[PDB]
Parts: C-alpha cells; sequence; structure tokens
C-alpha cells in the first residue's frame, strides 16, 4: 500500500505523473501512462539510463553516512541484485537505453529512422 | 555536485523540484529565515515576494 | 568496498557476485572482470533488530509510560511585543525584533 | 530464546525480519477458537455481564 | 441483520452471565484465560544476525521479564517454551 508520487509539469504547463511503487519482494517499480493504459518499469533500468552510473553510486545516492542502518542496506541488496538477476545483460548506459527503446517503440509511435 | 548526502538526517534544499544542495536541519532553518527576511525587505535583487519557502522541520 | 552484506568492485563500483554461488576461490566482476579472491571476504555480518513498533500489545504500552519587560523609551511600556530570530548563521547573535503597541515604535537588538 | 537457522548457499537473500514479524503475529500462546478478547464491563441494569 | 443476513458478522459478541458465587476478582482473572495471547504480545524485540560466507541466521527473540508477562497474560515460563518448540517454528 506504500508508494511515492510526483506530478511533473512541463514549461508548456502540461503534466506527467511518475508514481513509484514498493513491492513486498524488495524491489520498486516506476509507473507511468502515455496513453489511456499504464506501464511498469523497474527503476534501476531508469537509474542506469539517465546517466553513466556506477553501482556504488546508486548505493551512495540512497545511503548517506548511515551505512549502519541495516533496514536500508537489506532493502537495497534486493533492489540492485534483482536488476542483475532479471536482466543479466544491460551493463552500461548505452545498452540499457536500447532495451528501453525496443519495448516502447510501437507505443510511442516511433519512426523507422531513429 | 559534490555533496555525498541523503536521508532525513539532512534537509534537502529544493527549488521547484530539483536538488540545489544539502544542509543541516539546524542551518536549514537559519537559511530559511533569511529567505523570508530578504524577500519581504525588497532589497535583495534575486528573491521575489512571490516566493514560497516551505521549510519542513525534522 | 565491503559494506554490509554486499561487495563492490574497486575499479568500476559494480556490485560483485555473492561468493557462495560462484565456482571456487574467485569472485569476478561483470564489467571490469577483475579478479577478487574469495579469501579476505570473511565476515559478512549484518544484524537487523525488529522494527521497534512491530509488536503492538497491552504490555509494551506499559513500559513506555511507567518510565518517569523592555521599558520602551518612546512613551513607556513594559509589555512590548518581541520576537527573536537568528538571521544569517549560528555564529552571530539572535536579532531581537521589538515592536511596541502603546506607541508602535520598532527597533532591533544585536546584543 | 536464541536458535541458529542455517540455509543453503544456493539461495539468494531473504529479509528474515519481515518474515519473523509476520509469523510472530500469527503464532498463538493460548487461544479459545473464534474468541479473541473477553471483557468484564460495568454491570448494566443490575446483572453481572 | 435485515438486508444481507450475514453469517460473516462484523463484530460478533457473546454475553456471559457471571454467577453470584464468583466475585469480581474471580471473574477478571477468568477473562485473562479466554482472551487470546499472541506470541507478538510477549516479545520485546527480535535481533536477527546473518553471517554468510551456508547462509546462517541467529534468531534471538528477546522477551519481557518473567515477572512482567506472567502477571499480564498469565503465561508461564514453560508454556512460552512450548509455543516456540511446537508452534512458532
Ligand atoms: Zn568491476
Ligand atoms: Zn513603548
Amino acid at each position: 500500500h506504500y508508494g511515492i508520487q510526483i506530478r511533473s509539469v512541463r514549461p508548456d504547463q502540461t503534466s506527467q505523473t511518475n508514481v513509484l511503487h514498493y513491492l513486498n519482494d524488495g524491489q520498486v517499480t516506476f509507473r507511468f501512462s502515455w496513453r489511456k493504459n499504464e506501464y511498469l518499469v523497474p527503476v534501476v533500468m531508469i537509474l542506469k539510463a539517465l546517466c553513466h552510473t556506477s553501482d556504488r553510486e546508486i548505493f551512495d545516492g540512497i545511503i548517506g553516512n548511515d551505512v549502519k542502518d541495516s533496514f536500508l542496506t537489506d532493502r537495497l541488496e534486493l533492489l540492485l541484485r534483482g536488476f542483475k538477476k532479471r536482466y543479466p545483460h544491460l551493463q552500461n548506459r548505452t545498452q540499457v537505453l536500447q532495451y528501453l527503446g525496443d519495448k516502447f517503440r510501437v507505443v510511442f509511435q516511433a519512426s523507422p529512422d531513429q | 555536485s559534490h555533496t555525498f548526502a541523503a536521508g532525513p538526517s539532512l534537509c534537502c534544499v529544493q527549488i521547484d523540484g530539483k536538488i540545489i544542495g544539502w544542509v543541516s536541519h539546524e542551518q536549514g532553518k537559519i537559511i530559511a529565515d533569511t529567505l523570508r527576511y530578504w524577500k519581504v525587505e525588497g532589497k535583495t535583487p534575486g528573491l521575489p515576494i512571490d516566493l514560497e519557502i516551505g521549510y519542513v522541520p525534522p | 568496498s565491503v559494506v554490509g552484506s554486499l561487495i563492490f568492485c574497486l575499479d568500476c563500483g559494480d556490485l560483485l557476485e555473492n561468493p557462495n554461488a560462484v565456482l571456487g576461490s574467485n569472485v569476478e566482476c561483470s564489467q571490469c572482470k577483475a579478479i577478487y579472491p574469495k579469501s579476505q571476504f570473511s565476515n559478512l555480518k549484518v544484524v537487523t533488530t525488529t522494527a521497534d513498533d512491530a509488536f503492538p500489545s497491552s504490555l509494551r504500552a506499559k513500559k513506555s509510560v511507567v518510565k518517569t519587560k523592555e521599558k520602551c523609551p518612546q512613551c513607556g511600556n513594559e509589555e512590548m511585543n518581541y520576537h527573536t530570530l537568528q538571521l544569517r548563521s549560528a555564529d552571530e547573535g539572535a536579532t531581537v525584533f521589538y515592536t511596541c503597541t502603546s506607541c508602535g515604535y520598532k527597533f532591533r537588538t544585536n546584543n | 530464546c536464541e536458535f541458529k537457522l542455517e540455509l543453503a548457499a544456493d539461495t539468494e537473500k531473504l529479509l528474515m525480519v519481515n518474515i519473523v514479524e509476520e509469523i510472530c503475529r500469527k503464532s498463538i500462546i493460548r487461544q479459545i477458537p473464534h474468541i479473541d478478547r473477553c471483557v468484564h464491563p460495568e454491570p448494566e441494569n443490575g446483572k453481572r455481564v | 441483520i435485515v438486508m444481507t443476513a450475514s453469517a460473516a458478522i462484523k463484530t460478533p459478541q457473546m454475553t456471559l452471565p457471571i454467577w453470584n458465587d464468583v466475585s469480581d476478582e474471580q471473574a477478571d482473572t477468568f477473562c485473562k484465560s479466554i482472551s487470546k495471547v499472541l506470541l507478538s504480545e510477549v516479545i520485546d524485540k527480535v535481533i536477527v544476525t546473518e553471517t554468510t560466507g551456508a547462509r546462517s541466521y541467529v534468531i534471538h527473540m528477546r522477551f519481557f521479564d518473567n515477572n512482567e508477562y506472567s502477571e499480564e497474560y498469565d503465561v508461564s515460563k514453560e508454556e512460552l517454551q512450548n509455543v516456540i518448540s511446537n508452534q512458532f517454528i
């Protein structure tokens, strides 16, 4: 029943929500809606597609100096290893971003040139 | 860019939904009281009176 | 690079494999493919005390509660509305902004 | 009450606190079935209830 | 009652007539013997300890003092051992 939700508006005053869910398995899920149906993405696919990341820099962005907080460290074990388990490929930013474009090509009405 | 900080032990300074930086809970109230004192005293040329400064204390 | 129950590479920061699921004596990264031996990864100890509010009871509720003037110079007034406010940093003194009601004159005080 | 609990090395990580808390709320020390509480209120209208 | 005639009633109760022989002290130590006692209601905190590299766990469940729950729930020391032995694990 947990989750977080932002409503981001564009400079032309048009909105887009990006709801994050919490799964009881341990992982989290990015949710959006491009047309009148919803779509679910794990956020480590997006954390590694925005910029060129390490995997300790994903850890250091959530964990501050509170490494000894063992609630957060155990829930972040399951988040980063679930990305390596479910997606054993997709190691760098340019490979995660091609998977995310292959799955959202017919729905975002893409062009054959891109 | 060079912060190495996260979590509720700090207060995250955000303008319009982007991180400007990180500062302590005690200092983040001190630097939220000037931002009201300097927006009302209209002598600082970067702070409008239109600004909404929401300090959520720990 | 060892924090908690997880180990990272010392070159690219990628999360290394669990050493109890890899063929022996070597933990290998997936991006740099560096050689980390399974030795000197000895104590992967993590303790997790329960949520401190996870068990509601009539007994847990018992152990929590059984624990047990200014003289304004303009016209003369002692009740004068003031409000301390630390402006710039904690280094300087708190500015005390005074506001009168019998005359309405205002002034501030560094120290 | 302390007890060791080993697993195989093939298995990945379980939380084992959210497991234990959910088991500790379902385990009963003593229970008459389909009765969860028994209250002795003030005696309404003379009789003892 | 009327519209649904629910056998899955929301908050069922049962009124029990106390005898005139048993006093108010024999009646409220009696209602501590019917009302359920969870294992959650007796535990102060649980400290697990995981050392891996065979995944080990040290499940250390800390209770309240024995003078504190044998008065509150009428649960003896030996009966709490049998719940962990035969029911909790
Ligand atoms: Zn590496
Ligand atoms: Zn005055």
